[PDB]
């Protein structure tokens, strides 16, 4: 009776405690992210925490590259996060062989979330503790930002955080639109919205950053490519030179 | 069909006719044979359309998931995938298909699987039909590290020769210039080449 | 405690063991003794067999599995049989196939990865028997001890099963002598019925009690039973 | 409530996967190995215990290759150990057909993981009872990797597992300090040797033998090699001499 | 040899004002061996109608076939199938032996009892549809049919007219034809009332 | 590997009870409500869209589906479900249905078929049922508009009007009163707006509620024209200015 | 593994019996009642409609009586998913009797492989039985009117009348108290209502909670007739037997 | 079997014959060889009847279960996939030929498709045994940037040539315009230059004519 804690089947509350559990291995690494949409380009900016020395920094990151046009940032533990991309990527190339065009974000949003729908319902399958942010500039849809989640849910934002400190990230940018009253950084280039995320995970979390603290990701009209730490630097000054 | 594949100084060229014909009938005469498969690795098709482009079509998608999961690909690994593909399934396919790709280490490479589903790696190709009508030819001006120029000059001669002599060729000719400098479309129509 | 982690094999206990493993392992303590040893020119194997009435044989613990290659047995019978067959097969397909004699370290290279299967999925069980593999192959002499756990080792000599511990450490103090006992079986043999007497205590070992296996440089492996063995006793 | 730590593919109540925890334990008791990356290739090395003098030295050798450019190297449960390099093996053999060119080591890396990963989803099988480093040079340099039950993989400029894992990544550390500009393969030989001879102090009640390989681009054309004879006496002498 | 020309028969539906008719001659033979008179090959599932032509082997059969699946249909969607509908169900049940056809040519006839309108189709051994507004034929026959058809045949007969028309059709088509005839039966189907006439013709 | 679960998760209690059914069922309870109602002339489902944050797009998730041209879906219970459920749903319209007589199926056949569905999902190995209650309404020829609800026992019945989820004993209680045999569909959507006004906390627009009808056939809607005999879907989603039009009405 | 959460839903308990079709039974008696009575000219079907509302669509509804062929009918009691799924199978099993022997399936033989379908997720597989019990009404040429009885042990056996669902101990009373063998239609249609009547766990027995259904041989024809009353027809019937 | 296929300065239009045959016997003498994919995908078929409507059929199913999954309208180059990979996995032992078009929202499209699989991209194109006629006819007066009105004439007029000069064509003219902004717009016989004259007699039978064995009514009710 008591292993309706163990596999995915109903609790009397009618919950499915393995799914929460879930959700709760998806901040295991404490590391926090968030995506923002801007005129015409997608920003993903994500902590990044090499603690090792003999670690390669170059090898670390929770940011994959799933299509020349879709990105995915993942809040997980990684071999849960590899496991994840790699489906992606494949269910992104057979989809391109199939239907003869690029898979659109939302759809191998939908795929992946009906994916994780089915650990929730099979009792073999454990889910993935892991929260999926996709981005691109669909080129149907625009700037675009779906997350899925170890329930099998997943919805579009017009700006979205991740990780432990989630609720801050959030409520801040709430109220940036609230007050701007538009849906998204209305910038030109994607170099200022990727200031502004990075000025606004600032802002909420209350820290400053360097070069080596950050991943960021960008998405372009036809093209999604990660920051450098130099890239990243050159970013940072650039809120500097503003404060 | 008549398709080459010529290697030089600055990377590779790809060249064709557009003629494919169905019996005496040329069910079309503005044909495409230059396909590809990769940002900077393209290929050329002979033989069964259905099979060339079943195959190319199969290729590209390898290699999408390639680079997916480890970047770019060589161009010996897409003649790698083409030839897996002809030989593996030899007895059902009629395909002989050229593959030439840009590389900065390697510049210009260029590997011809005939339809054994062999693979053979050399400094330029021809095949197709009109292909016999213009070996000794070919052999005749061929040289490596040719300019831009010179090789675009080389393959117009070469399949005018093999369009005049094959009709199962004909129509325009195509080129696909492939280099550092990116990917440049280049055609060339019958009163050019003809007169040449 | 050790209850709640050892209904299988698919399950690790909080200090990271196997117990469905271990307990095979301890099938084969309650396994009659046998020795291994081996000089530069053999390897040779001396086991002592179990009996059940005295009107009952005394079980075989010796095994051939090719012209150069064979081993000794203490646990679970059914399953020497098993992997002893299965190793006769890979000294078959190496010789069909590459017209070349398995080496005595390959051998133990597979039997280790046949075993390593049954301990990591669900519904096997692993192995309860314990092997001394002797072989003369392009490299020589050798000998081989497996555990069901999966780990082959190659060593000079060694024992396993009951009271096994005397013949090993009788065999850890005589090594510097066996080992040179090249050119010569019938030495070599002595100083394997030496070290597993070692390891006696109910009785000793009579005519149709000890049992004897060597293989050599121009020595096909060859067991020896009965009256064969006499001579050593 | 409890239990969450019985079946292999089940998420404790603050997110943990129990098992895979458990077969960390088994590595940590293991032996320790460890990886150098330097400036051209990649140096492995290990301890191996001497159970007893009966053992024939030189013979049960521990580091395996992979295909013919990538080394292998754990500690833990031998068999997995093997069990893993075997799929390597079949994963590269795969790859190079299709492709031609012999797997990169990342490739390689995330082809390992990918399996180990699989086998803390299902509750029919058991994780991995091994970390394993390994490495080897390719199409941009050397590579240094060390997989772990749960998985989980990341490129190391140094790395160690087993009983000594702490003195060794002690040791690493240091190096990585006082090397900014690259470690030869050659020095990189020899600092190994040193840093298993220090490891091996938390064990220093059973006697062992040293064993080395490495993959370097100058030194072995980029194929992996076991490092012998002269050079290999010759760093257990460096070695022997700082442990002084 | 040929499968459609071992038995031998045909089939023929007509349109008329308000009514449809079906008609097929009663001969099945073995080749030229005339072995019984008595084989009708039209069927009727509720009110709508199929004959059907070819080997009498797989005519019996897809009959079988048919009247099963317009059972279960009944049960489940609770009412009688429609001739459009049936068409449908018809064809598809066909291609779906694609590579290895029955060697059939049906023929469905019938009113939608909710539109009143007359409906007639014809399919090739692969359901293939011929919808026709007119006419249909099938059958060793068929092209005989056509010629009388196509030439007899005129819009909106009334029943009592598109009877001695459609039996015209079939009589004269069946007599140039050494592998139907051998007797005769002719469909008028209403609204309301459906006839069944057995016609007198040659026995040779 | 290899799914080990080969007998059912789903068993009878001494009792006489189905555990996991029950728990799905309490699992609908706590979903946001929805209802429908079915007027002489088209039936209306509707929801709330509980934007789970201000930050996320409700519009970018429908809980209101089109099956087929002719039937509509709508939920309460565990939204991924639902998901999974509708592409079933659409799917098994064609491939047993569509395929073989060339017409879409009528909603008892349809809704019939997501039942055994969700039966299965009852009785088969390693599996839970669906978390899910559906209400599914649509029109055919032979049988007119119909509303039918399916619960995750594999259940299904005939409506003139319900609703499930949270406040449904309360909206089941105010359609009695409301519900006529002569409704006629604007009169519904009307009723429909109320009776959701009831079980609506904050905001209450057409950004927060989603509602659908399946009426008359719209041909401006079938994206091609020159065949009589095809008159476009019945099936229409109001779109948020329509929905805020309505509610001044109310 | 998989084991710890296997029901074992097909052992036999210590006594010999078998849990869950014991269990399924206990769900069944929750059911709305289900009634059939023979006659020497018809049978009849009634049933007690679980759970209604004014809101329920009572035309367009079904819960307890399915037509299965053209001579056969069933009454439902448990899981109503659960039925359908059998009955289904059932209405093809009918289908190819008759396509194979180009006559109609013998009740009996209709009903015995439904049994045996049942019977089966009582001997293997590791499944549930099915929550529901059957009354076969059906008539054939060779034993003329029958009744049947099946239920989750895939046991069945005939009778003159009887019931299934809740109160079945009520209701067999009382049918064993005015049954007589030279019944005719009529009169078993109303001794049908009488028991409900008298066993109905609600208020009053309404038209409304009913679904009514006889087979006939309306002698103006010499063939049967299966009739599935509409709910005003169950309405008229209702005032006439006198409970308006 | 005559279809074309003409692309226009604002969208993509398609014309067909109407004739069916088997042998030299015209079958249907005005059957639609023109195919819905989805609302704004039409497909012209040539080659064995059956197979054109079933393959045709089977894309359009699971073109729109895609549409309603991906929540966009369907892409032509998707059905030209689907449809492609389809009949070469079908060696070519499916018999269709098709002239696939229609707009989305990458713009207008027009391809080809012959039953072993391969396919082609043009402005005009044709298929069937009037083919050629009608080819001759498009390559005499087709040029770029074309009316929409200049489009269907030229699609028309190529119908024609084959219904005219090709033994396998006849009957009808069958078209469907696709324009990028509006809907797709299909008309059923946009041209019937082959109607049959009157009858030089009526051949209505004098009731009585034929002789009857038997008679009786059917039972249709159950
Ligand atoms: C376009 C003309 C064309 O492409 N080919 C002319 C040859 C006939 C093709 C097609 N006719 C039919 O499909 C027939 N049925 C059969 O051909 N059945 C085949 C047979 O019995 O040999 C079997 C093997 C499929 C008609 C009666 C349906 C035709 O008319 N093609 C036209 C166009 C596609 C309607």
């Amino acid at each position: 009776a008591g292993y309706d804690r163990h596999i995915t089947i109903f609790s009397p509350e009618g919950r499915l405690y393995q799914v929460e559990y879930a959700f709760k291995a998806t901040n295991q690494t404490n590391i926090n992210s968030l995506a923002v949409r801007g005129k015409d380009c997608t920003v993903v900016i994500s902590q990044k925490k090499v603690p090792d020395k003999l670690l390669d920094p170059t090898t670390v990151s929770y940011i994959f590259c799933i299509s020349r046009t879709i990105g995915m940032v993942v809040n997980g533990p990684i071999p849960d996060a590899r496991n994840a991309a790699l489906r992606a990527k494949a269910e992104a190339a057979e989809f391109r062989y199939k239907y003869g065009y690029d898979m659109p974000c939302d759809v191998l949003a939908k795929r992946m979330a009906n994916l994780s729908q089915i650990y929730t319902q099979r009792a073999y399958m454990r889910p993935l503790g892991v929260i999926l942010t996709f981005v691109s500039v669909d080129e149907e849809l625009g700037p675009s930002i779906y997350k899925t989640d170890p329930a099998g849910y997943y919805v579009g934002y017009k700006a979205t955080a991740t990780g432990p400190k989630q609720q801050e990230i959030t409520t801040n940018l709430e109220n940036h639109f609230k007050k701007s009253k538009i849906d998204h950084i209305n910038e030109e280039s994607w170099e200022k919205v990727v200031e502004f995320a990075i000025t606004h995970m600032i802002d909420a979390l209350g820290t400053e950053f360097s070069k080596n603290d950050l991943e960021v990701g960008v998405a372009t009209k036809d093209k999604f490519f990660t920051l450098s730490a130099e890239n990243i630097e050159e970013r940072l000054v650039a809120i500097a030179e503003q404060d | 069909t008549s398709i080459m594949a010529v290697t030089f100084k600055d990377g590779v060229i790809l060249g064709a006719d557009s003629r494919t014909t169905t019996g005496a009938y040329i069910a079309n005469r503005v044909t495409d044979k230059l396909t590809r498969v990769h940002d900077k690795i393209w290929c050329c098709r002979s033989g069964s359309a259905a099979d060339t482009q079943a195959i190319a079509d199969i290729v590209q998608y390898h290699l999408e998931l390639y680079t997916s999961q480890y970047g770019t690909p060589s161009t010996e690994t897409a003649a790698s995938v083409f030839k897996e593909l002809c030989y593996e399934n030899k007895d059902n396919l009629t395909a002989g298909i050229i593959v030439a790709g840009y590389d900065d280490k390697n510049k210009g490479e260029v590997y011809t699987i005939p339809l054994g589903g062999s693979v053979h790696k050399l400094p330029y190709a021809i095949a197709g039909s009109g292909s016999t009508f213009i070996y000794g030819y070919c052999d005749k001006n061929f040289r490596e590290n040719m300019s831009k120029e010179e090789t675009v000059d080389f393959i117009k001669h070469s399949l005018s020769q093999a369009i005049k002599w094959d009709g199962s060729s004909g129509g325009v000719i195509r080129m696909v210039v492939l280099t550092a400098a990116g990917v440049e479309r280049l055609i060339f129509y019958p009163d050019e080449y003809e007169q040449l | 405690f050790r209850n709640n982690y050892d209904g299988d094999t698919v399950t690790f206990s909080p200090t990271g063991r196997l117990f469905q493993v271990e307990y095979a392992l301890e099938a084969i303590k309650q396994g009659s003794v046998t020795v291994g040893l081996r000089s530069n020119t053999h390897a040779v194997l001396v086991a002592l067999k179990r009996n059940a009435d005295e009107l009952s044989s005394y079980q075989k613990k010796i095994i051939k599995c090719d012209e150069h290659m064979g081993l000794s047995l203490a646990g679970l019978a059914p399953d020497a049989r098993v992997l002893s067959n299965y190793l006769r097969q890979q000294c078959n397909y190496s010789s069909l196939v590459f017209n070349r004699k398995l080496a005595v370290e390959r051998a133990g290279h597979l039997l280790c990865d046949k075993a390593q299967k049954n301990t990591q999925s669900y519904g096997g069980r692993p192995y309860g028997v314990g092997l001394l593999i002797i072989g003369y192959d392009k490299s020589g002499a050798h000998l081989l001890e497996f555990q069901p756990s999966g780990n082959v080792t190659e060593l000079y000599g060694t024992a396993i099963g009951a009271r096994s511990q005397g013949a090993k450490t009788y065999l850890e103090r005589t090594l510097d002598t066996f080992i040179k006992i090249d050119g010569n079986p019938d030495e070599l043999i002595k100083a394997g019925v030496e070290a597993i007497s070692q390891s006696l205590r109910d009785e000793s070992l009579t005519v149709d009690n000890l049992s004897i296996a060597i293989v050599g440089k121009d020595t096909p492996f060859t067991i020896y039973d009965g009256e064969a063995v006499a001579k050593y006793i | 409530g409890t239990g969450y730590d019985l079946s292999n593919s089940v998420f404790s109540p603050d997110g943990r996967n129990f098992q895979v925890e458990y077969a960390v334990k088994a590595v940590e008791n293991g032996t320790t190995s460890i990886g150098i990356k330097c400036n051209d290739g990649v140096v492995f090395a290990v301890e191996k215990l001497i159970t007893s003098k009966l053992l024939v030295p030189q013979k049960n050798v521990k580091i395996q290759v992979v295909d013919r450019h990538i080394g292998c190297v754990y500690s833990g449960l031998i068999p997995d150990g093997r069990h893993l390099v075997n799929r390597g093996r079949e994963e590269a053999a795969s790859f190079k057909k299709l492709y031609k060119t012999p797997i990169p080591i990342p490739a390689f890396a995330d082809r390992l993981g990918q399996y180990v990963q699989a086998h803390t989803l299902y509750n029919s099988v058991r994780p991995f009872g091994v970390s394993t480093i390994f490495g080897g040079v390719d199409k941009n340099g050397a590579h240094l990797y060390m997989l772990e039950p749960s998985g989980s993989y990341w490129g190391y400029k140094g790395a160690a597992t087993g009983k000594g894992r702490q003195s060794a990544k002690a040791e690493l550390e240091k190096l990585v300090d006082h090397h900014p500009e690259g470690l030869s393969a050659r020095e990189a030989v020899k600092q190994a040797a040193k840093i298993i001879y220090l490891a091996h102090e938390d064990n220093k009640e059973k006697d062992f033998e040293l064993e080395i390989s490495w993959c370097s681009l100058s030194e072995t054309n980029g194929l992996h090699k076991f490092v012998k004879g002269d050079l290999l006496q010759e760093a257990i002498d460096f070695a022997q001499k700082e442990i002084n | 040899s040929d499968p459609s020309s071992i038995n031998g028969g045909i089939v023929v539906a007509m349109t008329g004002k308000d009514c449809v008719a079906i008609a097929c001659d009663l001969r099945l033979g073995s080749q030229s061996l005339g072995v019984s008179n008595k084989f009708e090959k039209i069927f009727h599932y509720g009110h709508v109608f199929l004959g059907i032509t070819g080997l009498a082997t797989d005519v019996t059969t897809l009959n079988e076939m048919f009247r099963y699946k317009t059972n279960l249909y009944k049960l489940k969607e609770e009412r009688a199938i429609e001739p459009e509908t049936f068409t449908q169900l018809v064809s598809s049940s066909l291609y779906e032996r694609r590579f290895g056809p029955y060697f059939v040519g049906p023929v469905v006839a019938g009113i939608n009892s909710k539109s009143g309108k007359p409906f007639i189709a014809g399919f090739d051994l692969i359901g293939c549809i011929d919808e026709a507004k007119d006419f249909i034929v099938s059958g060793t026959a068929s092209d005989q049919l056509f010629g009388m058809c196509e030439s007899l045949y005129e819009p909106n007969l009334e029943p009592e007219d598109l009877f001695e028309t459609i039996s015209q059709a079939l009589l004269n088509a069946a007599d140039r034809d050494a592998l139907s005839g051998w007797g005769a039966v002719v469909y008028i189907i209403k609204k309301d009332e459906v006839v069944k006439r057995y016609l007198k013709m040659r026995q040779d | 590997m290899t799914d080990r679960y080969s007998f059912s998760l789903t068993t009878f209690s001494p009792s006489g009870k189905l555990g996991q059914i029950d728990y799905a069922l309490t699992a609908v309870k706590q979903g946001v409500t929805s209802l429908g109602i079915k007027a002489t002339n088209g039936v209306v489902i509707a929801t709330e869209k509980k934007s789970s944050s201000p930050l996320a797009m409700s519009e970018t998730l429908s809980k209101v589906s089109l099956l087929t041209p002719d039937i509509g879906a709508v939920y309460s219970g565990m939204g991924p479900d639902y998901r999974v459920l509708v592409d079933k749903s659409r799917k098994v319209a064609h491939t047993s249905y569509k395929r073989i007589y060339g017409e879409y199926p009528p909603t008892k056949l349809l809704v019939s078929e997501v039942a055994k569905i969700m039966q299965e999902a009852t009785q088969s190995g390693g599996v839970r049922p669906f978390g899910v209650s559906l209400l599914i309404a649509g029109h055919d020829e032979f049988n007119g508009f119909s509303l039918y609800q399916v619960d995750p026992s594999g259940s299904y019945f005939p409506w003139k009007a319900t609703a499930i989820g949270k406040g449904s004993v309360a909206a089941k209680t105010f359609l009695e009163k409301r519900w006529n045999d002569e409704l006629e569909l604007e009169d519904a959507i009307h009723i429909a707006l109320l009776t959701l006004k009831e079980s609506v906390e904050g905001e209450f627009n057409g950004d927060t509620i989603e509602l659908a009808i399946i009426g008359d056939e719209n041909p401006d809607l079938l994206g091609y024209t020159g065949i009589p005999t095809d008159k476009g879907p019945r099936f229409r989603k109001l779109t948020s200015q329509e929905i805020n039009d309505r509610l001044e009405a109310l | 593994g998989s084991r710890r959460y296997d029901s074992r839903t097909t052992i036999f308990s210590p006594e010999g019996r078998l849990y869950q079709v014991e269990y399924a039974l206990e769900s069944i008696s929750h059911a709305g009642t289900a009634i059939g009575i023979m006659a020497s000219d018809g049978i009849v079907l009634a049933a007690e409609r679980k759970v209604t509302s004014t809101l329920l669509e009572q035309d367009t509804s079904t819960e307890k009586l399915y037509k299965l062929n053209d001579k056969i009918a069933v009454a439902v009691a448990g899981l109503t998913a659960d039925a359908e799924i059998l009955i289904n199978t059932a209405r093809i099993h009918a289908q190819n009797y008759l396509k194979t022997y180009n006559e109609d399936i013998p009740v009996e033989i209709l009903v015995r492989r439904l049994s045996d379908i049942k019977q089966g997720y009582t001997q293997h597989g590791g499944l549930r039985p099915f929550g529901v019990s059957f009354i076969y009404a059906g008539y054939d040429d060779r034993y003329g009117y029958q009744l049947y009885t099946s239920n989750p042990s895939g046991n069945y056996t005939g009778w003159k009348a009887i019931s299934v669902g809740a109160n079945t101990s009520a209701a067999q009373t009382l049918l064993q108290m005015d049954y007589k063998d030279d019944m005719k239609v009529d009169d078993a249609i109303e001794l049908a209502l009488k028991t409900l009547s008298k066993t109905t766990d609600s208020s009053a027995l309404t038209y409304d909670r009913l679904e009514f259904a006889t087979i006939r041989k309306g002698a103006n024809d010499g063939e049967v007739y299966q009739k599935i009353f509409k709910p005003q027809e169950i309405k008229d019937i209702l005032v006439k037997t006198g409970i308006t | 079997t005559t279809i074309v296929g003409v692309k226009f300065n604002n969208g993509v239009v398609i014309a067909a014959d109407t004739r069916s045959t088997q042998g030299p016997i015209v079958a249907d003498k005005n059957c639609a060889k023109l195919h819905r994919i989805s609302p704004k995908i039409w497909c012209a078929g040539a080659g064995t009847a059956a197979d054109t409507e079933a393959v045709t059929q089977l894309i359009g199913s699971n073109i729109e279960l895609h549409s309603l999954y991906t929540s966009r309208e369907p892409r032509v180059v998707s059905a030209l996939q689907m449809l492609k990979q389809h009949l070469f996995k079908y060696q070519g032992h499916i018999g269709a030929y098709l002239i696939v078009a229609g707009v989305d929202p990458t713009g207008s499209h027009l391809f080809s498709i012959h039953a072993h699989g391969s396919t082609d991209v043009g402005y005009y194109l044709s298929l069937g045994s009037g083919s050629l006629a009608a080819m001759a006819v498009l390559e005499s007066h087709w040029k770029q940037d074309l009316t929409k009105e200049e489009a269907i004439k030229l699609a028309s007029d190529a119908i024609q040539a084959g219904i005219w000069n090709d033994l396998g064509s006849g009957s009808n003219v069958d078209v469907c315009v696709m324009e990028i902004g509006k809907d797709a717009e299909y008309l059923r016989n946009y041209l019937t230059p082959n109607v049959r004259e009157e009858k030089q007699k009526s051949y209505k039978f004098p009731r009585g004519t034929t002789a009857v064995l038997k008679e009786s009514i059917v039972n249709i009710c159950d």
